[PDB]
C-alpha cells in the first residue's frame, strides 16, 4: 500500500533537528508519518512556539532532504556542545544546528545573507538560546542582552532570549526557542545577531504539492 | 514568600461544568510558572492531569482543560463525572525555590443516594480478657452523607471515658465507614452488664447492643 | 504499563538515617528525570529531590539539603533516597516520581509510586500488634449477612494491613482506619458474610505489620 516511516524513538521535530539516534529518519520519504507515542526528546531541551505548526510542515512536505550551506560565521566558536545532547557520549548538538559562542570575550553583531534562485524552496530552522543567568549568557556570548533578527524581503521576525531559570530537564534550565523561516524562489534570508543565536546549518527542501500527513500510532504496517 | 493557595474545597453535580483555581501569592501566574494539576485518588493513589498549564497528560479524558484566568491558573472541567470526585493538587515553579504544592481542592460530586449505617457491636475477646484488658468494637459501615455522632452506654449511664472514635472514611462503593472503640479492664467488663453503641444519623438513631 | 513502587518503610528516631528505594520498570529507566515528593500527615505534598536522566544535575529543596542525598542506579532500575540527619518534621509517605514530556510542553508529576510511610518520631519502641479476634457473640440471626470482626490493638508503628482469607475474601472488606490509644496504634476490619456460610467455614484474619516483621494469623472461633 502506503509508504509509511516509523520515527520510532525520534519524533517528527527531533529528526528534523537532528538530535541523537535521529540519523535513521535523514534522506527519509514517506506519505504518512508514524509518530510513535513512545517518543522521547534526546537531546538539549528546547520549545517550538508553534509546535503544532511547524510539525505540520514537516509532516507535509513528505520528505527529511536536507542540504548543506556553509556560513562564514564571523570570530564566534562554532560547534558547540553540551551534555544534556551526548551522541555517543561525545558532547554534541543538532547535526543540523550550529550553537556559536564567544571566542576571545568577542561576539561580533553578526550579517549573513543567504539567497534562493533556484526551483524549490527552502526551510531554515533556526534556534535562540535562553541563558538561565547573566554569568550564563555572558560566558557564552559577551554582549548582554541578546538579540537574533532573521529577514526575508516581506518578514522581518526579531528575537529577544529570556533570562531565567526553568524547570530541570536533563538537569537543565536554560532553554532554546526554535522558529522556522520558508524562503520561496526569488526571496533571500538575512541573519543578524549579537548573542543566543541557534545558527542553521543549511536548509530542507520543500515540496510544491504537499500531499503527505502524520500518525500517531502503535505499530508498524 | 512563595505560598501556592487554592480552594480548600469544592462541590458539584454530574454533567455540570466546574473549574478549579490555583492563586500564587509571589504575583500574577504566568505560563513561566508551569501549572501542574495531580489528582489524588482515595488511598494514596495519585495521578497527573495537566503539565505545561495546558497540556492534557496521555490518559485524562477530554472533559478536562486547564487554562490561565486572569492572573491565575485554573483547572476546568466539562461535563463532569461521579469518577471526577477526588482531591486536586496545584504545582507552581518558582525560579527561586522549585516546585511548591498548594492546598489542594477535594471536589465532591453530590450523587449517591441517603445511606443508612449498619452498625455492629463486638465484645472484647477470651484472649484478650486473658490479658486482663477489654476493648468493645462498633463498627459503623455503608452510610451516607459522611456524618454521624456516637454515643456509648454502660448499664444505662452514658459512658464519657475510655471511648475512642475514627474520623469518617470513604469506602470502595463511595459509601461510608467510622468506627469506635471503649477500652476497659476485665474485671470491669464484668462489673457491668448492658453495652450499647448509638449512632446519630441524620436525626435518625440505631443502636447495637448486647448483655 | 508504566509501573514504580517504593519500599523500605520503617521507623526510625531523630538523628538517625533510613535508606529509601524505587524499583522501576515499563520504560527505560536511565533515560528519564526522577524526583521524591511526600506528604506530611497534614496532606500537604512538598518536593524533596531530582535527580537527571545520568544522575550529573542533582538537586534538593533546603528542608533537606545537606541532609539527603539521591541516586540511582541506571543498570538495575532502581531509584534511591539515602536520609540523614533525620527530624520530626520529616513524618510523611514518601512517593516515587516522573513525568511525560510529549505534546509540546512535559507534564511534571505524571505517574506516582504507591508511597511508602516513614515515621521520623521515636517517642515508642517499634511494638508488634496483637492480633485479637471479633465474634458476634449474640447469635441473633438477624439477617443472613452475619458479620466478622479483627481487632489489631496496640501496634507501632504505622502500617498494618488486614486480609481476610489469604486474599480469597474481597467483598466488602471494610478496613477502618486507626487510632492513637496511649502511644499505640490500634486498628479493626469487618468482613461481612452470609449466615448459612459462618457455621459451614472458616474465615481466618491475616494481619501484615512490616515495620515489625510480623505477619500474625488469626482464626475467628465462635
Ligand atoms: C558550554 C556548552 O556549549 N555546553 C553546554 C553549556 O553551555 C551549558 O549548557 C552546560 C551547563 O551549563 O551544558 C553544556
Amino acid at each position: 500500500p502506503l509508504r509509511l516511516v516509523d520515527g520510532q524513538t525520534c519524533d517528527i521535530v527531533n529528526g528534523a533537528l537532528g538530535s541523537p539516534g535521529c540519523d535513521h529518519l535523514n534522506g527519509a520519504e514517506w506519505d504518512i508519518f508514524i509518530e510513535r507515542p513512545t517518543a522521547v526528546d534526546t537531546c538539549y531541551p528546547f520549545d517550538v512556539p508553534d509546535y503544532q505548526s511547524l510539525r505540520s510542515i514537516l509532516a507535509n512536505n513528505g520528505k527529511f532532504e536536507f542540504i548543506a550551506e556553509e556560513f562564514q560565521w564571523s570570530t564566534v566558536t562554532q560547534n558547540g556542545g553540551s551534555n544534556a545532547c551526548k551522541r555517543a557520549n561525545v558532547n554534541d548538538f543538532f547535526n543540523r544546528l550550529n550553537w556559536l559562542t564567544k571566542s576571545g570575550s568577542t561576539y561580533p553583531l553578526q550579517n549573513l545573507t543567504k539567497i534562493n534562485n533556484g526551483d524549490y524552496a527552502r526551510l531554515y530552522i533556526w534556534g535562540v538560546h535562553h541563558p538561565s543567568t547573566d554569568q550564563e549568557q555572558t560566558n557564552l556570548y559577551k554582549n548582554n542582552p541578546g538579540r537574533v533578527t532573521v529577514s526575508t524581503k516581506t518578514s522581518q521576525t526579531s528575537v529577544v532570549p529570556n533570562i531565567g531559570s526553568r524547570p530541570w530537564v536533563r538537569g537543565l534550565s536554560s532553554r532554546i526557542s526554535f522558529y522556522w523561516t520558508i524562503v520561496e524562489p526569488g526571496d533571500l534570508i538575512v541573519f543578524n545577531t549579537i548573542g543566543n543565536l541557534i545558527a542553521p546549518r543549511g536548509h530542507y527542501k520543500l515540496n510544491s504539492q504537499k500531499k503527505s500527513t502524520i500518525l500517531n500510532t502503535a505499530v508498524p504496517i | 514568600q512563595a505560598v501556592v493557595t487554592q480552594e480548600s474545597a469544592l462541590t458539584t453535580s454530574p454533567g455540570e461544568t466546574v473549574t478549579l483555581t490555583c492563586r500564587s501569592s509571589t504575583g500574577a501566574v504566568t505560563t513561566s510558572n508551569y501549572a501542574n494539576w495531580v489528582q489524588e485518588k482515595p488511598d494514596h493513589l495519585f495521578t497527573g492531569l495537566i503539565g505545561g498549564t495546558n497540556n492534557r497528560a496521555p490518559g485524562v479524558p477530554a472533559r478536562f482543560s486547564g487554562s490561565l484566568i486572569g492572573d491565575k491558573a485554573a483547572l476546568t472541567i466539562t461535563g463532569a463525572q461521579t469518577e471526577d470526585e477526588a482531591i486536586y493538587f496545584c504545582a507552581l515553579w518558582y525560579s527561586n525555590h522549585s516546585w511548591v504544592f498548594g492546598g489542594g481542592t477535594k471536589l465532591t460530586v453530590l450523587g449517591q443516594p441517603k445511606g443508612a449505617p449498619s452498625v455492629t457491636l463486638f465484645p472484647p475477646s477470651s484472649e484478650e480478657l486473658e490479658t486482663n484488658k477489654a476493648t468493645l468494637v462498633c463498627t459503623i459501615t455503608d452510610f451516607y452523607p459522611g456524618v454521624v455522632t456516637v454515643d456509648w452506654k454502660v448499664d444505662g449511664t452514658p459512658v464519657t471515658q475510655g471511648m475512642e472514635t475514627t474520623q469518617p472514611s470513604k469506602q470502595s462503593n463511595n459509601k461510608y465507614m467510622a468506627s469506635s472503640y471503649l477500652t476497659l479492664t476485665a474485671r470491669a467488663w464484668e462489673r457491668h452488664s448492658s453495652y450499647s453503641c448509638q449512632v446519630t444519623h441524620e436525626g435518625h438513631t440505631v443502636e447495637k447492643s448486647l448483655s | 504499563e508504566v509501573q514504580l513502587q517504593e519500599s523500605g518503610e520503617g521507623l526510625v528516631k531523630p538523628g538517625g538515617s533510613l535508606k529509601l528505594s524505587c524499583a522501576a520498570s515499563g520504560f527505560t529507566f536511565s533515560n528519564y528525570d526522577m524526583s521524591w515528593v511526600r506528604q506530611t500527615p497534614e496532606k500537604r505534598l512538598e518536593w524533596v529531590a531530582y535527580i537527571s536522566s545520568g544522575g550529573d544535575y542533582i538537586y534538593y529543596a533546603d528542608t533537606v539539603k545537606g541532609r539527603f542525598t539521591i541516586s540511582r542506579d541506571n543498570a538495575r532500575n532502581t531509584l534511591y533516597l539515602q536520609m540523614s540527619s533525620l527530624k520530626s518534621e520529616d513524618t510523611a509517605m514518601y512517593y516515587c516520581t516522573r513525568n511525560y514530556y510529549y505534546g509540546s510542553l512535559p507534564v511534571w508529576f505524571a505517574y506516582w509510586g504507591q508511597g511508602t510511610l516513614v515515621t521520623v518520631s521515636g517517642a515508642a519502641k517499634t511494638t508488634p500488634p496483637s492480633v485479637y479476634p471479633l465474634a458476634p457473640g449474640s447469635a441473633a440471626q438477624t439477617n443472613s449477612m452475619v458479620t466478622l470482626g479483627c481487632l489489631v490493638k496496640g501496634y507501632f508503628p504505622e502500617p498494618v494491613t488486614v486480609t481476610w482469607n489469604s486474599g480469597s475474601l474481597s467483598s466488602g472488606v471494610h478496613t477502618f482506619p486507626a487510632v492513637l490509644q496511649s502511644d499505640l496504634y490500634t486498628l479493626s476490619s469487618s468482613v461481612t458474610v452470609p449466615s448459612s456460610t459462618w457455621p459451614s467455614e472458616t474465615v481466618t484474619c491475616n494481619v501484615a505489620h512490616p515495620a515489625s516483621s510480623t505477619k500474625v494469623d488469626k482464626k475467628i472461633v465462635p
